[PDB]
């Protein structure tokens, strides 16, 4: 997975 | 609209619009170009279930592993479903064969409203046609056109739109700034501008592809 800036 | 932008882009990187004596990058803004809809976040979770995402005005969507799309509204019960086809429903949270997709709508609104930050917070219908992540970057395509290209290491990001023939570039620090890209091969931009439309270029032939 991976995710935008936190 | 991506051969449009593939034009675009060619021409001004032909210009070498770095390689002026005198760059004069802010005579080529024009707030008027600025874009409707950007993503501002993002949750790739492609491995079990799709991408899900925010846009500016605060509506999510998700693009599912089969190429179906599910869209909530900023006024959180109106829905569009996009089959792989293309194919067009508006729907209300409130079919049943597509409690699944809801019930993962939900977690990524839940995720969305909560937990990341909003690129573009400062600043006051379309759905994510297809995206992809290189070891540099995740690339959005909208189907209005636009492309997103988010850079992971220093957080810039690059705003494409081939109906304005404009970018936004949201640098480090957050600065929002949109251009003519006509403009930008007459007056120039700075390296690091022309570096990254370098690379819009490969990744537009790469959605070409």
């Amino acid at each position: 997975s991976m995710w935008s800036s936190m | 609209h991506l051969s449009d932008m593939l034009q675009q882009l060619h021409s001004v990187n032909a210009s070498k619009p770095s390689e002026r004596g005198l760059v004069r990058q802010e005579e080529a803004e024009d707030p008027a170009c600025i874009p409707i809809f950007w993503v501002s976040k993002w949750v790739d979770y492609s491995d079990k279930y799709g991408l899900g995402y925010q846009l500016c005005d605060n509506s999510v969507g998700v693009l599912f592993n089969d190429s179906t799309r599910l869209i909530l509204y900023n006024d959180g019960d109106s829905l569009q479903y996009i089959e792989r086809d293309g194919t067009e429903s508006y729907l209300t949270v409130s079919p049943n064969s597509l409690m699944k997709k809801i019930t993962l709508l939900k977690y990524f609104r839940n995720y969305m409203s909560e937990h990341l930050l909003k690129a573009g917070a400062n600043i006051t219908l379309p759905y994510l046609r297809t995206w992809f992540r290189t070891r540099s970057a995740i690339i959005l395509h909208l189907s209005n056109g636009s492309v997103q290209i988010n850079f992971f290491q220093d957080h810039t990001k690059l705003i494409l739109c081939p109906l304005m023939a404009a970018v936004t570039y949201i640098d480090e620090k957050r600065d929002f700034r949109t251009y003519r890209l006509s403009l930008l091969e007459e007056y120039g931009c700075c390296k690091e501008l022309a570096s990254r439309l370098r690379y819009a270029r490969t990744m537009v032939d790469k959605l070409l592809s």
